RNA sequence: AUGUAUUAAGGAGAGUAUAACUUAAUUUAUGUUUAUGAUAGAGGUUAUCAACAUAUGAACUCUUAGAGAAAUUACUUAAUAAACGAAGUGAAUUGAAAUAUCUUAUUAACUUCAGGAAAAGAAAUCAAACGAGAUUCUAUGAUUAGUGUGAACGAAAAUAGAGCAGCCUAUUAAAAUAAGUAAAAUGGCUUUAAAGCUGUUUGAAUAUUGUGGGGAACCUUCCUCAAAGGCUAAAUAUAAUACAUGAGUUACAGAGAAAAGUACCGUGAGGGAAAGCUUUGAAAUAGUAGUUUU
RNA sequence: UCUUACUAUAGUCAGGACUAUAAAGGUCCGAACGGGUUAUCGUUGCAAAGAUAUCCGAAGAACUAUGGUAAGCGAGUGAA
RNA sequence: GACAUGAGUAACAAAAAAGAGUUUAAGGUACCUAAAAGGUAUCUUAGAGUCUCGCCUAAAGCUUAUGGCUACGUCAAGUAACGGCCUCUAAGUUUAUAAUCUGAAGAUUAUGACGAUGAGAAAACUUUGGUACCAACAUUUAAAAGUGAAAAUUGUGCAGGAAGGAUAAACCGUACCUAGAAUCUGAAACAAGUAAGCUAGUAGAGAAUACGAAGGCGUGAAUGAGAUAACAAUCAUAAAGGAACUCGGCAAACUAACUACCGUAACUUAGGGAUAAGGAGAGCUCAUUAGUCUCGAACGAGUAAAAAGGAAGAAGCAUGGAAUAUUGUUGUACGACUGUUUAAUUAAAACAAAGCACUUUGCAAAAAGACGAUAAGUCUAAGUAUUGAGUGUGAUUUCUGCCCGAUGCCGGCUGGUUAACGAAUUUUC
RNA sequence: CUUGGCCGUUAAAUGCGGUCUUGCAUGAAUGAUGUAACGAUACAACAGCUGUCUCUAUGAUUGACUCAGUGAAAUUGGAAUAACUGUGCAGAUACAGUUUACCUCUAGUUAGACGAGAAGACCCUAUGCAGCUUUACUGUUACUAAUUAUUGAAUACGAUU
């Protein structure tokens, strides 16, 4: 469906700019991507398409049972013709009766832990790389949907949760029935591209960014002064929020009860 | 504009979809492709009788001086519903 | 429809308004019809064309004298 | 305006 | 100094901003009409 | 300008006998008195040569069904401005010779709701050892008591006048006499510290056989009233119309408006003229004439 | 209805050259068009921002048209 | 408010331009003529037109918009040869409905309604998603050929390119004006500004440049006729010298376009530099001709065919003959670059920029950030740590050192402090 | 300080370029530093070119000028509105003394009338304003922390005693 309106320029329903540096890009259409994948059965990848409003690539799959087509985030290496299946709505009969037992942790992983297959995080063995990690038992995928991102399974519990390490390095507690696609998000070379010119940024709906030092004392805490002057003022946003030093913008009353090992803060040190 | 802009806008001043009728009446309905089908149940006709042999003219000779009707003792002289009913009995009783 | 010139209520005083428009209709007759020709100027005596012509010229000149004054001039 | 100014 | 801001001005925008329906159908517009009516104006809008 | 009387939804568009007003734009009738009125003719367009009183036909379009670029569409026996009133919200200029509390000010303004007025109202009122006896408006009390560092702010009793009306069986139809109420702590408002209003947390009693509230911190006796339920005209506010009065105006005056919220200005909100008559004809100013000087 | 940004629907850019392309370039020369570099004139001007010459961009972060949106306690918009 | 002064002065100069005849209506004079009339000539006011000359011309022309203080006899069922109304919807709007939030006012989400700058059957008679789509760009296609549109076909690049509905003739618009000659906006009869189509021909790569067929114009006396001082503006030429001028080569001049021409340095991010620099050629006439074309009958002839063509020739001071394209080179500072900026005194070294770096955001019901008298809620985003936001720096080569004391932020003890709360207390009347 | 010393450029270098540097008061993302490319940026030099100049002259058009027609503006206390020296609210057409000048216009010109225009932007004043700044005074918020209320249990573990 088309992506049009004043929201493309960074305006909310009031009409004022709530997101700076937006507007004027190319005309786009939104692609309805499936992040739940409840319908079971084999799905044939028809083609790997390019999504403008996404970092990774989307694959147009086709349900061989009904013929319905849908979009899904393509995995690193997934090509046309590959067969994917979602075991989120339970295991099929043919696969369940083969082993005969109630559950065979060995053979199930050998036949279902394939690239592009969506399974509950519990059915995936430890050490597997996934890129559509869910949060709730019946919620869509929310983590590692960007290009080149993935997550590993640290440990499993009898328990209702499983631990996974996200792209940021945060080991957090995830539900047991949370969905997860095996593999890595395609387009792993996205963070290496270079636009080359200012005009290419204007096509992507990015408008110029004016620095606080370039403004007057009336519209920024950094404005004012003769010549180039920071003003002995600690870096802040136009509204007084510290822009450096480690000030966390997460609400204190909203404690993350799913965090096992928090991220490793760099603390302003240089990486390279 | 300075002053003509302050007059009442008419159909002879603008063309960008500005329509304004002259209260001529609705004679049909518009179609979905821009036509008009006339509903003759709304069209009006003029019932003009046969004037052949009619002797009355719109003027009366001034020799016949004007004289108003008199209704002594009756406040609603000409509009009296009783003198109309009583007069009806003698003149025309059937209808 | 024929429009009318906007005018002031009292000629040269009052608010600016516009009279009601005029509507003319042209019927395509099935039988032809021809109008008579106007009488010659020397045959309009039944309408007092002689006196009416003098009064018209008198009013005709009065409107020309006012037009010269409206331009900021005077007849030498 | 006037350009002559004894600034 | 003044500018020629009425160049290319259309009469459709005159009716959408200062028209009559743009006032009777609004909360603030009813004040304008009620104000101009108490003063005695003949031109309540446009 | 004030006073009195009456009245309680206002405008626009276009059209039309240019004193006559709504496509019927000068309708049609009745009664009385008509020069001792009222305050023995001529005349239906060469008209209305009849005033008063009571009736009567007609009275378009928009605001004002729905839509829309008001006076259009499309339908149809579709239809209520402002000012004044109560509550809620609530500034600043200014003064203090600066300025914070204060003052300006329970002001302006805005929002909601309501009627021709509204609100308020027949004491859980004031008084002080005597007594008054609802509310509302005006004056005195009063540049007072009192508060405030100051600047300033500022009552009540009572008196006089305008009106006067009491009730629950309310001249419109309501109470089985009022409990999360009175009251307390705390945060505010108001204010003199009481009384009154109020968010939060808590939380009573049952009539002079002295139960409850009040009487300006507070306690006590006495006096006084009887909350947590209601009704009520008049005097008052505003607008319109009419009339009365005038050491009020008489045209740069009086209303902005003697043809006006019109012309004109502004995108707009909004701003906003000039202009009387047949009388008189000052000063400045201009071209000449007489005398006189150059 | 000016103007800034955004937004919807539309429209315009003679000709030529280089470049890997027949079409892939904030490429080149240069009209329309859009800017306003320098100079002179004008300064009770033709003009309360104009005239002439010169100069810059001219397939792009381009320009233009008709609508719409965001402005006045907080500041709308702002390649500032 | 009236009337003076300046002053009967400035002004009526877009570097298009006028000259000589004719003529209508009304009226004012002189003469002829005295019966009024009429005639001849002339002047004034308002017009019209003929001949000649010039200007605009991808306009100052024609046909139509936005619009209009110009004027009202402007005529349509539909197509050819027409828009609106009407139907559908975009961005958005809503004193419509429901729910929700909210000191009132109101706000929010859904639905409905409304809303063009878009899409709407047939007619010279008519009533699924590349099996795709109709954004940009390129290509091909109504068969005699060429050109320009319409629509379609095929392909290319990334920046990945609407929605919805379908599929016997009413009502409204129709005049005139388009800005160099009487009409729009700029206070106005203003040397400014404003949309679309057409806009002869010659000559060219061309909408450049020059001419200009038709058409219009050479203003409403808002002017006209003379004279041709100083000086000013806008221009032309110039002996010898050639920046001696000046803050400074300001201004002006030199240079210039074209060819399928030759040639081209340091340096370089290997693309450039470069159209470097510096040279050559050009018009008219003509020998000559492989094919194409024409004429006659393979061959012959022909440029009253397009082209090719050469060390050919003629004339003049001169053949890029007139007009149009405004020098070359060199060393630094600043900013990489193309761009943007104080509308109307500063266009730049300032801003932006690709790139670089740091801080921040795990999305379990609110990701952070922004907005919300203040919330629901909206953008962020139908995004997910290679995401978004904020801050600084400002491509790339070579590099980015020392100090955590001060300040800020972040983290950390079964710690100290610690208001409210509160064990234990203490009063006035 | 200062035209810093030296070298090149110029007949002549307070300039420009290179270098030495003991830097009033360079410095590393308030980035340091060197090239290609780019620039209506700024500075300096060369060649060519020219009326920029030595040094102006001539010519053309439109104004200027005269005649006819139409017809402004700023401005103005009133004026019979000379020169010099002195004087004086301290720079005289107007006062003192002396001198000079028949009355009146036209076209030029701008020395003066402390010429006209804008109740000086500079400077200072006022217990006058506005915006901005901060570890100014006094305040409100974002945000952070504890707790009554909505709101109830159960083990503990333990401390007061
Ligand atoms: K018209
Ligand atoms: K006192
Ligand atoms: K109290
Ligand atoms: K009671
Ligand atoms: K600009
Ligand atoms: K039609
Ligand atoms: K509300
Ligand atoms: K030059
Ligand atoms: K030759
Ligand atoms: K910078
Ligand atoms: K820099
Ligand atoms: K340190
Ligand atoms: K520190
Ligand atoms: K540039
Ligand atoms: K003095
Ligand atoms: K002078
Ligand atoms: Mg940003
Ligand atoms: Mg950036
Ligand atoms: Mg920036
Ligand atoms: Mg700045
Ligand atoms: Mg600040
Ligand atoms: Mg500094
Ligand atoms: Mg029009
Ligand atoms: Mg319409
Ligand atoms: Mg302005
Ligand atoms: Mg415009
Ligand atoms: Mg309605
Ligand atoms: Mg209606
Ligand atoms: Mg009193
Ligand atoms: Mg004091
Ligand atoms: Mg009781
Ligand atoms: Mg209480
Ligand atoms: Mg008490
Ligand atoms: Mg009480
Ligand atoms: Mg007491
Ligand atoms: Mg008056
Ligand atoms: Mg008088
Ligand atoms: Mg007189
Ligand atoms: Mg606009
Ligand atoms: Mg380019
Ligand atoms: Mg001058
Ligand atoms: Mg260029
Ligand atoms: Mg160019
Ligand atoms: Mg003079
Ligand atoms: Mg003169
Ligand atoms: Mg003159
Ligand atoms: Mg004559
Ligand atoms: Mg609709
Ligand atoms: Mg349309
Ligand atoms: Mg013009
Ligand atoms: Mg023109
Ligand atoms: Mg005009
Ligand atoms: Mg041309
Ligand atoms: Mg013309
Ligand atoms: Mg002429
Ligand atoms: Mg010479
Ligand atoms: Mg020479
Ligand atoms: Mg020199
Ligand atoms: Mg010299
Ligand atoms: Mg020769
Ligand atoms: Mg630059
Ligand atoms: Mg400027
Ligand atoms: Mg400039
Ligand atoms: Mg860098
Ligand atoms: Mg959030
Ligand atoms: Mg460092
Ligand atoms: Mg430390
Ligand atoms: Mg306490
Ligand atoms: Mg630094
Ligand atoms: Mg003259
Ligand atoms: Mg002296
Ligand atoms: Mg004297
Ligand atoms: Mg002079
Ligand atoms: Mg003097």
């Amino acid at each position: 469906f088309p992506k049009k309106g004043q929201s493309k320029g960074g305006r909310n329903h009031s009409g004022r700019v709530t997101v700076r540096h937006r507007g004027g890009g190319h005309k786009r259409r939104i692609r309805m991507v499936d992040f739940e994948r409840w319908i079971p059965g084999p799905h044939t990848v028809l083609r790997i398409e390019y999504d403008p409003g996404r970092s990774a690539h989307i694959a147009l799959v086709k349900e061989e049972a009904t013929g319905r087509k849908s979009y899904i985030v393509a995995a690193d290496g997934m090509r046309a013709g590959d067969v994917v299946q979602s075991y989120r709505s339970g295991l099929p009969q043919d696969l369940l009766d083969s082993m005969g037992g109630v559950v065979d942790p060995g053979i199930l992983a050998a036949r279902t832990c394939w690239r592009g297959n969506c399974l509950p995080v519990s059915m995936i063995p430890v050490g597997t790389q996934i890129y559509c990690v869910g949060s709730r038992p019946d919620g869509k995928a929310v983590f590692c949907r960007s290009a080149g991102t993935y997550a590993t399974i640290i440990s499993k519990e009898t328990g209702k949760f499983v631990n996974v390490r996200l792209q940021s390095g945060e080991i957090r507690r995830v539900s047991k029935d949370a969905c997860a696609t095996v593999g890595i998000a395609s387009n792993i070379m996205h963070h290496y591209r270079q636009l080359g010119k200012a005009g290419r940024s204007r096509w992507l709906n990015i408008r110029p960014t004016v620095r606080g030092l370039a403004m007057n004392a009336n519209d920024h805490p950094h404005g004012g002064g003769r010549g180039k002057s920071k003003g002995n003022r600690h870096p802040v946003s136009p509204w007084g929020t510290p822009a450096k030093g480690g000030y966390k913008t997460r609400r204190k009353s909203n404690v993350n009860k799913w965090v096992v090992t928090p991220r490793v803060r760099n603390m302003g040190v240089r990486r390279n | 504009g300075l002053k003509y802009r302050k007059l009442r806008l008419t159909t002879k001043d603008v063309n960008k979809g500005f329509y304004k009728g002259n209260r001529t009446g609705s004679m049909g309905t518009h179609t979905s492709y821009g036509t008009y089908k006339i509903d003759y149940t709304k069209v009006r006709t003029y019932v003009c009788p046969d004037l052949t042999g009619f002797k009355l003219t719109p003027f009366v000779s001034k020799t016949i001086r004007p004289v108003h009707d008199q209704f002594p003792g009756d406040k609603l002289g000409p509009k009296n519903p009783a003198t109309y009913l009583a007069r009806w009995k003698s003149e025309n009783g059937l209808d | 429809v024929n429009q009318r010139m906007h005018e002031q209520r009292h000629g040269d005083v009052g608010n600016w308004r516009r009279p009601k428009s005029q509507k003319m209709m042209i019927a395509e007759l099935a039988k032809p019809f021809v109008w008579p020709k106007p009488p010659a100027e020397d045959a309009r005596e039944a309408f007092d064309y002689a006196m009416w012509k003098k009064q018209k010229t008198a009013q005709e000149q009065d409107t020309k004298f006012q037009g010269i004054r409206a331009q900021g001039e005077v007849v030498p | 305006a006037a350009a002559a100014a004894a600034a | 100094g003044p500018r020629p801001t009425m160049s290319g001005a259309t009469r459709l925008v005159q009716k959408r901003r200062h028209g009559f329906l743009s006032r009777v159908k609004t909360k603030n517009g009813q004040k304008t009409l009620k104000r101009r009516l108490a003063k005695g104006r003949l031109r309540l809008s446009a």
